[PDB]
């Protein structure tokens, strides 16, 4: 039942760098973070996991060579760092965390990420 | 672990006046290296997924309306709006991508002034 | 660099099987049910012909183990005190002569050897050297028995090895006692020529080589489908 | 990529009425060294984060009512609510967490009929 945050949203410009932070409240121990896209049109789609105590990153093949993800486990904040962005990847970014090897126990509270060009 | 701090409370003020806020961070965020600044202003509809704004404090992101200005260089952020609106109701984070972990704001709602 | 005497032809083919179970009566019936009757070969026991069948030509001597047990039968009249069971067990070399009923003549011919066995004692065994014409045994024999090219196609007559029958020597009046044999066949010093591949079509026929067409292997999903797969986990991250 | 797919409706039943619903997966999920069924039925409130219901297809996840039972065994996944209720309106997933990726499922509405 622990709550979770995140940076929030922000009305960004199409071809400007948007970092989605999440903070946290458990420790970093072979445990993982990762994100969705909540868009009604495209569904629920994940956009990549991070591993703390694993140093593992991936991404998926649609955004492969276009969005990469960084963390600093000290400071309990998990970048998710986006280029190339367009107007339609508008979504409710929800910050899923997972204390266990395979499984979806708590999710995050929802960003937005809309722009205008 | 490193946070940062947003406003004290919320905007609280009328429709259609501008709206200026900050985002008090703990540390530095500036990597001297490439002079990029790594956090971001967040913004959740409730009930859906959240959104963010703009990415690195200078770039909008695209599709984002001309009306959000994110500013603000090393540890301080800041961002400006100069047209608030009633369909914008959400919660805004200024949220950190800097190094593990990935921690989100304070949260700001968008409260009833009329 | 580990041994290989495992796999030599004498550890591979002299292993003691079971290739006969038969039963028979000691008292009135039809005469058949009154002596058990087996010809001497391996193609009817489709685990041992298998093994046979990986090379075309063998040598070797056959020891053979006769296990008996006899019980009582139901009926009126019961034995109330028999002294002991005896039991015959002839091996008929081939062109001896066979038997046609129980109490026949050629249970006494001279040139059929016999055992006599009394019940309580170890089994009995025999062994038979290489009796054959030939110089060896052929398992597969492509060709007739007779030179018009017509006959029996697959027959070789340099390959009968004789019969074995087994009977009752007591005389019963009070009762019957029925009795069954297990026959136990073990080649000894055998010499295996021209390995030929395992067959993979299932038996149909003793006396043929007959079969039905079944598939080279076992199906698989996909040409570049490894199998299975694993989920992730603590080292896979 | 390993995908499952769900009814190919809603519920579409009225209130009150117990529902079964099937997911069917695109592959196996049963890993035979430890006999675990790597599959959960998730539940998103529109607007608000989501929240699975049971984990592993066996165990039911702690604070959710004993209304919701999952089951099925290998490439299926079943789900049993004996009393369906008009608060409980959500978008029901069967996500799947065996190896790369985590793919949700398909969607289901709790619409209206009444």
């Amino acid at each position: 039942e622990v709550q979770l945050q995140q940076s929030g949203p922000e009305l960004a410009r199409p071809w400007a760098s948007v970092k989605i932070s999440c903070q946290a409240f458990y420790t970093f121990s072979n445990y993982g973070m990762q994100w969705v896209k909540q868009s009604p049109g495209q569904g629920l789609e994940w956009i990549g996991p991070f591993y703390p105590g694993n140093a593992d990153t991936s991404y998926n093949q649609k955004f492969k060579g276009k969005a990469t993800l960084t963390a600093d486990k000290s400071s309990s904040t998990a970048y998710m760092q986006f280029s190339s962005l367009t107007s339609e990847d508008s979504a409710v970014y929800y910050c899923a965390r997972v204390v266990a090897t395979t499984d979806f126990d708590y999710w995050g509270q929802g960003t937005t990420v809309t722009v205008s060009s | 672990y490193i946070e940062a701090s947003q406003s004290p409370s919320s905007l609280a003020v009328s429709v259609g006046e501008k709206v200026t806020m900050s985002c008090k961070s703990s540390q530095s965020l500036l990597y001297s290296s490439n002079q990029k600044n790594y956090l971001a202003w967040f913004q959740q509809k409730p009930g859906q997924s959240p959104k963010l704004l703009i990415y690195w404090a200078s770039t909008r992101e695209s599709g984002v309306p001309d009306r959000f200005t994110g500013s603000g260089s090393g540890t301080d952020f800041t961002l400006t709006i100069s047209s608030v609106k009633a369909e914008d109701l959400a919660v805004y984070y200024c949220q950190q991508y800097y190094s593990y972990p990935y921690t989100f704001g304070g949260g700001t709602k968008l409260k009833i002034k009329r | 660099y580990h041994s290989r005497t495992e796999s030599s032809i004498e550890n591979f083919l002299c292993r003691a099987a079971c290739v006969y179970i038969a039963t028979y009566a000691s008292a009135g019936g039809t005469p058949t049910e009154r002596y058990a009757s087996w010809r001497i070969n391996t193609r009817q026991m489709v685990q041992l012909r298998r093994k046979f069948e990986l090379f075309t030509y063998l040598r070797f001597d056959m020891e053979i183990t006769f296990v008996i047990t006899s019980t009582q039968d139901p009926g009126t009249q019961l034995a109330q005190d028999m002294p002991v069971l005896t039991h015959q067990i002839m091996y008929i070399p081939p062109g001896g002569p066979v038997p046609n009923s129980a109490t026949d003549f050629a249970w006494q011919s001279s040139t059929n050897p016999s055992i006599f066995w009394t019940e309580g004692c170890a089994p009995a065994r025999m062994s038979v050297p290489f009796i054959s014409i030939g110089n060896a045994y052929s398992n597969f024999y492509d060709g007739w028995s007779h030179f018009t090219q017509e006959g029996v196609y697959g027959f070789n007559s340099l390959n009968n090895m004789g019969h074995i029958y087994v009977r009752h020597v007591n005389e019963q009046s009070l009762g019957v006692s029925t009795s069954t044999l297990r026959v136990y066949f073990k080649p000894k010093h055998v010499r295996a020529w021209v390995p030929r591949p395992p067959r993979l079509s299932p038996y149909v026929k003793s006396s043929n080589v007959n079969f039905k067409p079944t598939a080279v292997t076992t199906e698989r999903k996909d040409i570049n489908d490894v199998g299975t797969l694993r989920p992730v986990g603590y080292t896979n991250h």
